[PDB]
């Protein structure tokens, strides 16, 4: 997901400006839904929501817009158990050995026959929560397992969460909400006012240790892996408690990162650490948010936002809209100068070709360069060394950058890896000069749509994702709602798309009405207003009752 | 009793009107159901952890897990007793919203003829309840945690006597 909001100092009208361009699943239990809902006098709001849920996830209101991205934080510790030597199904907690919890399901199954039969299912549990094994990691053998305490399961207040935000006033009400509540359970929340304030928050649901208990019930080598896992022995190494937090052992709400301003607050799934460079986030628990090299979205987004000039609502549109490889900017200038070192090289050739016509982009009319720079990209990324700039925490917007060619290693191990790639596109059944939008589609029916955009780890902004089927490349998620909030003087202007559209079953009229606007990108007006509503010549309107 | 207003705007967007929760989700499940009752059907049956009993074993659910392993995580995740803690949590103003959204998910489907709706007849295509939703919620609740670990949870049993 992307976000950003602008606030007073930085937008061109002075009043607040929203861009939220999540990136979620276009099918399934997560696909997002346009909605706008009304108790008139005292709620009024608009955007959208995820299946199953009666209350508005991303959107705006007279005064107020907000959205949301995966945060970095950890919603879940594992503990390691220390296994009761004589009992496999007992662990040890201060040296008491305690029984493991045994609770059976039963699922039915049909079978080839198409008759029913049971299975029973035991699911073992510590105090901490049910056990979890991953082979090779984490096992559970004679000395040790691993069991999974997950914040989330006695958060109660997830729905009056998102309630309780589509009644929200403006930044200050949104902040207060949120803090109250503390039910948001695993995204950073971003919002921009009509007065202008732009709100960065990473208040989420968080389990607790105090900063004491954090090197002293981490299991190093495991954290160091980027897992969350606590000595399970020690009962000293519970989840930490503070009255002031909204529910047992979470992070209370002053102790999780905020940024209010007023030029602008960003966040592309990295930690809250680069929000906005001018004043940095640190010194949280690790749990919160760490202060790690931030990836190519920020830093593209980052690279557009820097600066003294005023922000346009088309100039947030087309962060969006220009597909641009960013990724690129890091890697094709001397990539493309190795390229000029070989021309006697003939397996380089249609690679070369390719790279130096290419527009750097993953827009439809993108050539088969974006293809060959991907699949050399995956190969760079497993070299060691290879960057010119290694990653400068104290230049964290601007590396890594550049090829090490003057190192003769990396040269060899780089023009490999160019070899390498060229000779997997080229074995691929590609036509010749298909274009990307000839490549990834979305499948509607049995006609295709072309989609543009591309994987957000290349640094594309309008990230989507998709997956090899048959002859194409299928889309699977990625940009999804998109939604651009400006506050003007008659009420707020919103623009936007669903991109896979309103439904997903093909007999509906609203299949792949905006997925071709999306092929297109031309995104359009959400109405919110009474007038906006009724202005619209395909208005339809229906009352329904029933007794209760 | 239950009641909204609905006006449809191009592309299909509701706005749904009324005057309390009941009416305002009753306008909600009845405009979502229009496009998406098929989706929102299949999802229910994975948080029920009912996709073995109407597909078999050698499907997948949408989040691409097992159809055997994703029913005992979901069976688990959503035992009677947690379902009714969490309902029993939840303030009047939300009890509402979801009553109105089931009430009017469920009158899309006994007026349905089959204009939006591709799956009408299939056995897993039913009313729903309000503890349907909240199967729904948790699994949503849990993506971030115990949710990325099912086929981990799933997996975990005590070792036998190897060496």
């Amino acid at each position: 997901s992307n976000a950003i909001a602008v606030g007073s100092e930085r937008s061109a009208d002075g009043k607040g400006m929203l861009l939220a361009n999540p990136h979620f699943p276009w099918n399934g239990a997560m696909r997002f839904y346009q909605m706008h809902l009304t108790i008139p006098g005292r709620l009024d709001v608009m955007g959208a929501s995820l299946p199953g849920l009666p209350v508005v996830n991303i959107g705006f209101s007279r005064h107020l817009a907000w959205t949301h991205t995966v945060d970095t934080s950890s919603h879940f510790t594992l503990y390691r158990l220390a296994l009761d030597p004589k009992d496999p199904r007992r662990y040890l907690v201060d040296g008491r050995s305690l029984p493991l919890e045994e609770k059976s399901v039963a699922i039915e199954v049909r079978g080839a026959d198409g008759k029913l039969s049971r299975v029973e299912h035991k699911v073992y549990q510590s105090i901490y929560g049910p056990l979890v094994v991953w082979p090779g990691k984490l096992d559970w053998n004679r000395s040790e397992a691993y069991a999974l305490r997950d914040a989330n399961l006695e958060n109660t207040r997830v729905l009056q969460q998102w309630y309780s935000i589509n009644q929200a006033s403006d930044v200050a009400d949104l902040r207060r909400r949120v803090e109250a509540l503390q039910g948001i359970p695993w995204v950073n929340t971003l919002a921009a006012d009509e007065q202008g304030n732009a709100l960065y928050m990473n208040q989420s649901v968080v389990p607790y240790l105090k900063p004491e208990l954090i090197p002293a019930c981490a299991i190093p080598q495991l954290v160091a892996e980027g897992l969350p896992a606590l000595q399970g022995q020690d009962s000293r190494c519970a989840w930490s408690r503070d009255p002031a937090a909204a529910q047992a052992g979470i992070t209370p709400a002053a102790q999780l990162p905020v940024l209010l301003r007023r030029d602008f607050v960003q966040n592309s799934n990295d930690s809250a650490w680069l929000t906005n460079p001018a004043s940095p986030l640190q010194g949280f628990s690790p749990l919160v948010s760490q202060e790690k090299p931030i990836g190519p979205r920020a830093r593209y987004a980052l690279s557009r936002l820097q600066g003294k000039q005023p922000l346009e609502a088309k100039t947030l549109e087309e962060m969006v809209t220009a597909n641009h490889v960013f990724s690129a900017d890091q890697v094709l200038p001397d990539l493309l100068r190795l390229c000029r070192d070989n021309q006697g090289e003939k397996s380089l050739a249609r690679a070369c070709a390719a790279l130096a016509q290419w527009d750097r982009g993953a827009n439809l009319d993108s050539g088969s360069g974006f293809v060959y720079f991907q699949r050399f990209m995956q190969r760079f990324a497993e070299l060691d060394g290879a960057w010119k700039e290694p990653f400068d925490a104290q230049r964290p917007l601007d590396t890594p950058q550049g090829i090490a060619l003057d190192r003769p290693q990396v040269a060899t191990q780089v023009r490999q890896a160019l070899a390498d790639a060229a000779a997997e596109v080229e074995k691929s059944g590609i036509p010749d000069g298909a274009r990307w939008g000839d490549l990834q589609v979305s499948t509607r029916g049995q006609e295709r749509i072309a989609i543009p955009g591309g994987d957000g780890h290349f640094g594309v902004y309008n990230a989507i994702q998709s997956v090899r089927k048959g002859d194409h490349l299928e889309v699977v998620g990625g940009t999804s709602y998109i939604q651009l909030v400006t506050f003007p003087e008659e009420g707020p202007k919103a623009r936007g798309l669903l991109a896979f559209s309103q439904s997903s079953d093909p007999r509906s009229p609203h299949y792949r009405d905006q997925t071709e606007l999306f092929s297109r990108q031309q995104w359009q007006t959400l109405p919110f207003s009474d007038r906006q509503i009724d202005a619209d010549p395909q208005l339809q309107r229906l009352s329904i009752r029933e007794a209760a | 009793g239950l009641a909204a207003d609905i006006r449809w705007t191009a592309y299909g967007v509701p706005h749904i009107r009324a005057k309390d929760e009941r009416g305002l989700g009753y306008g909600i499940g009845y405009a979502y159901a229009r496009d998406n009752a098929c989706l929102l059907a299949e999802e229910i049956v994975t948080a029920r952890g009912e996709r073995a009993r109407y597909f078999g074993s050698e499907g997948k659910s949408s989040a691409e897990l097992d159809n055997l392993p994703s029913d005992i995580f979901y069976a688990w995740l959503n035992q009677p007793e947690a379902l009714q803690a969490f309902w029993q949590a939840q303030t009047p103003a939300v009890r509402q919203l979801l009553e109105g959204y089931a009430a009017g998910f469920n009158r899309f489907l006994r007026e349905a003829d089959g204009k939006t709706t591709s799956c009408l007849g299939q056995p897993w295509l039913r009313a729903i309840a309000t503890d349907d939703l909240l199967r729904l919620t948790r699994r949503l609740l849990v993506e971030g945690g115990v949710g990325q670990f099912a086929d981990a949870l799933v997996a975990a049993a005590p070792p036998g006597a190897e060496k």
